[PDB]
């Protein structure tokens, strides 16, 4: 019995340690065995380098082939991505839409990020060769600096990194020049001077900040690990990942018909962030952000929202799906209640702090394909046309107001028909969303 | 040795005397630009006096028509932000200050916004004409300056280390306070008492003391600062005493609950009205504290005067004993 328990506990521990590296999971597990603030696991780190990726032609391929096959190709490309990355001392942080970023030497100091740059070039040429056998070109953005690493929230924790340097890296990747790297000075001075690089971008990104783009004990341990499993990944996906068929079946997926998707965003937080000398490196700002996200998650768990499942948080952006687990359109009403409760929560945390924050909300309905895209790292995810429709409705929205797809309900009244936003697929004039009456 | 460093911060509305209390503490125990600041404070004081001479809704007469030329001179130099320090303009300002109209405008300065030190600074004109004297400690503590970014100051007493956190009081800076809401030993709340009659310059409608009290209600009831037990240092007491003794304005002009209020039993040359004024502001802060009390934060009111020194050292000794007690987490 002791041998069997030890083996199963080791398997479960390894399943956790696939994500959430050791230096933070140790602190969590220490805290479980026994506060003016909600407590946060961020640690400062130096000499880190951030790579970024983005499919430039995702709008040129999402409409053509259905969601299932697109997920197939995305899974194979991202499996190559992850394997080739783990080859070169790089660890994925997250997958969001099509974006994919990794750091250099976060758990321990390390440098020579140019090797990962040429590695990215080789991987990208392999992907375009495979796709040709549709524009799938992608832009490289890499910036060097110091970051703060940790996790936020009380549900679906994921490894995440925040800083101004990662913001510069994001802007560098958002610049453009597909197939070519953004190797701004912070990397030239660090790596070497013998590398052959060009003069940099002429002008594509906003001229701001001058980026210079140039047996009982074992049972207790098992209970703790099971709690952390239940706090990280979904139940059925965790069960499927615990036993065999983790790697034999590369892609785990399923398409669903009556699905809703909700996005929420906080644009003003980039205003409040400030890396001065008094607040350590902005750690207090991330403490406030963790408080916001913790309030959102604490609101989620309540009995009034059972069919909605939080998926991910991109910065201050909340992604929540509906209809994934069938156990009628009352779930879209639940999603609308979710948006309303989120707005009241952010207003409450506004009044508790001494600044202003507003929410941009976008809802959509349709059929999705949901599954896990990474075998080594369990990252449940969604895909489909309605996903990017919701993303655009969130990004092409007005702060403090809720935008809604074609009206399929009448319980709580809406308003604001005259929008006729151009969108990205086609023009579509649909109303907006206020509260109940 | 993180605990052994008693770090504490001061929160309050604008011009509540927190920077002055920090400077007075620093000189109590641990230049050219300073003299420049003296001169500039004088310049803005006289500039605001003569601007509100005419801009005030009830017009105020001038003592002599001959000084209308100097009034026009100061009006011309009003819009000008150049750092001009000529002796001729010093003589002009001296001429204005001896006019009864300018003094009456200063007495009626409660209508508009003016720096508090002006009157004292208006008696330093004769010696600031020379511009060569070394300023005294009282002169240094009378100097007026704004604070926007939060500031940290080292401190050592009885062979232990303290830390001063002086933050801004303007609404623009009120978002920055959360940057220092963690791991602070105590809060030294400071509210300008005599500014009960003034109003904020951020909106030009709400009273400075009312805004300060609402900020105190927010800070005391903040869901993240519940185990820190704020300590109250109401500044501005001397100007409050001279203002109530003047009799032109009273608390009932804004708070008739004072007119209903009666003196408490903890009374300490004195007058009843000033004593009950300071006790009433203390009791209003204590009411906000206790009505929002949660059994973990305790308010210890203590009356302070930044320009004074003996009061500063006495109240600082009392507060240092309190912080020494609270450090052990009794
Ligand atoms: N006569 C007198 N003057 C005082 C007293 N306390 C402070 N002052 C003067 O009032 C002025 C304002 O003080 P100050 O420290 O600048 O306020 P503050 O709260 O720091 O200003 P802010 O950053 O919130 S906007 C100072 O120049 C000081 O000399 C006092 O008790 N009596
Ligand atoms: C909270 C952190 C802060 C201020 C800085 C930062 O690094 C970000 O978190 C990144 C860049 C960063 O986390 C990398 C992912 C992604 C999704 C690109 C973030 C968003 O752009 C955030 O902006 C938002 C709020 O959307 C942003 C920029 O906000
Ligand atoms: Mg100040």
């Amino acid at each position: 019995a002791r041998l069997r328990l030890e083996t199963e506990n080791q398997r479960q521990e390894r399943l956790v340690l696939s994500v959430l590296p050791r230096f933070v999971v140790l602190e969590m597990i220490n805290d479980m065995t026994n506060h003016q603030f909600h407590r946060i696991y961020i640690h400062r780190y130096e000499n880190v380098s951030i790579l970024f990726a983005d499919v430039k032609g995702f709008t040129n391929l999402s409409t053509t082939l259905s969601a299932q096959e697109l997920v197939r190709m995305l899974n194979e490309l991202f499996a190559r991505f992850d394997r080739l990355a783990h080859e070169h001392h790089c660890l994925r942080i997250k997958i969001l839409g099509d974006c994919y970023y990794c750091v250099s030497g976060l758990p321990e100091p390390r440098q020579d990020h140019a090797h990962c740059c040429v590695e990215m070039g080789l991987s990208m040429i392999k992907t375009i060769r495979y796709v040709r056998s549709h524009d799938v070109d992608m832009r490289i953005g890499i910036h060097s600096g110091s970051v703060l690493c940790g996790v936020l929230g009380l549900r679906k924790w994921q490894f995440d990194v925040w800083s101004w340097d990662v913001d510069i890296a994001n802007k560098l990747e958002s610049g453009g020049i597909p197939g070519r790297i953004h190797i701004s000075k912070a990397t030239l001075d660090c790596l070497n001077g013998d590398y052959n690089v060009e003069e940099g971008h002429g002008k594509e990104r906003n001229e701001f900040l001058r980026k210079h783009n140039i047996i009982n004990e074992m049972k207790e341990l098992r209970e703790h690990n099971e709690n952390m499993l239940r706090n990280i990944l979904p139940s059925h996906v965790a069960r499927h990942f615990l036993e065999k068929d983790r790697d034999n079946e590369e892609l785990y997926s399923q398409s669903y018909d009556a699905v809703g998707v909700m996005f929420a965003s906080i644009p003003g937080f980039a205003d409040f962030y400030s890396q001065t000398e008094m607040n350590n490196q902005g750690v207090e700002c991330l403490r406030l952000l963790n408080e916001i996200i913790a309030d959102f998650d604490e609101l989620l768990g309540e009995d009034r929202f059972q069919d909605i499942e939080k998926i991910k948080t991109i910065g201050s952006t909340y992604m929540a799906v509906s209809g994934l687990s069938p156990e009628k359109w009352g779930h879209l009403c639940a999603l609308a209640d979710f948006s309303l409760a989120l707005t009241e929560s952010i207003q409450e945390i506004n009044k508790h702090s001494f600044n202003n924050f507003e929410l941009r909300i976008g809802i959509s309905h349709g059929s999705v394909v949901a599954g896990v895209i990474g075998a080594k790292k369990p990252q449940y995810d969604i895909w489909g046309k309605t996903v990017n429709l919701a993303s655009r409705m969130d990004s092409t929205g007005v702060s403090g107001r809720i935008q809604v797809p074609e009206e399929t309900y009448l319980i709580l009244k809406d308003q604001g028909f005259a929008f006729d936003y151009r969108g990205e697929i086609y023009v579509k004039g649909i109303s907006e969303q206020e509260g109940k009456i | 040795v993180y605990r052994a460093t008693h770090r504490l911060l001061l929160l309050g509305a604008g011009e509540s005397g927190k920077s002055t209390i920090v400077k007075q503490m620093r000189i109590l125990h641990v230049k050219a630009t300073k003299v420049q600041d003296i001169k500039n404070n004088l310049k803005e004081a006289i500039e605001t006096i003569v601007a509100a001479m005419s801009n005030l809704v009830p017009p105020v007469e001038l003592a002599n028509p001959e000084n209308q030329f100097r009034v026009d001179y100061i009006l011309s130099v009003m819009n000008v932000p150049d750092f001009d320090f000529p002796p001729e303009f010093y003589e002009h300002a001296k001429a204005l200050w001896e006019d009864e109209g300018v003094r009456a405008c200063y007495e009626r300065s409660n209508e508009y916004q003016l720096i508090d030190c002006a009157q004292y600074f208006l008696d330093k004109i004769d010696v600031i004409k020379q511009d060569d004297y070394v300023p005294s400690d009282q002169d240094l503590l009378r100097c007026r300056v704004l604070t926007s970014g939060i500031f940290e100051t080292k401190f050592q007493v009885d062979k232990v280390n303290f830390h001063m956190f002086d933050v801004g009081g303007q609404r623009d800076e009120r978002r920055k306070w959360i940057q220092c809401f963690n791991d602070v030993t105590a809060i030294i709340f400071v509210v300008a008492s005599s500014s009960y009659n003034m109003v904020i310059r951020e909106d030009n409608q709400t009273n400075r003391l009312q805004e300060a009290l609402n900020l105190f209600k927010s800070i005391w009831n903040n869901r993240w600062l519940r185990t820190i037990s704020v300590i109250l240092f109401l500044n501005k007491q001397d100007l409050l005493a001279e203002k109530v003794l003047a009799g032109k304005s009273k608390i009932e002009d804004y708070f008739p609950e004072f007119a209903r209020y009666t003196t408490p039993e903890d009374a300490t040359g004195e007058d009843p009205r000033v004593t009950r004024a300071k006790y009433f502001i203390r009791d209003e802060f204590l009411r906000i504290s206790t009505a929002s009390g949660d059994g973990r934060h305790y308010c210890y009111p203590h009356f302070t005067c930044a320009v004074d020194t003996e009061n500063i050292r006495r109240v600082f000794n009392d507060c240092r004993d309190i912080i020494q007690r609270m450090h052990l987490r009794q």
